[PDB]
């Protein structure tokens, strides 16, 4: 955010909210492995 | 008490105005994170 933005607090409580109900994590799993290609004898 | 308080006067705008003002002032307590308004204001502008 620019500086001195009013977006840099609500932004930052964001960040932490979203990262401590686990979203992120299920984002990272959604777009990287879930969609994967790769994955008997 | 210790209150934390932001005050904030409705008292002057412009009818034509009207939604937009209100529409920037609650945005602008959204983005606080401020769950808790009083309006102290006549029934009118209660209603509005």
């Amino acid at each position: 955010t620019p500086k001195g933005s009013s977006l840099g607090t609500p932004v930052n409580l964001a960040v932490l909210k979203l990262s401590e109900q686990g979203v992120l994590d299920k984002l990272k799993n959604k777009w990287w492995y879930d969609k994967g290609e790769c994955g008997e004898k | 008490k210790k209150w934390q308080v932001t005050a904030i006067n409705v008292g002057n705008i412009n009818n034509d105005k009207k939604d937009e003002t209100y529409r920037s002032l609650f945005q602008d307590l959204e983005l606080k994170k401020e769950r808790r308004v009083i309006l102290d204001c006549e029934r009118d502008k209660v209603n509005d």
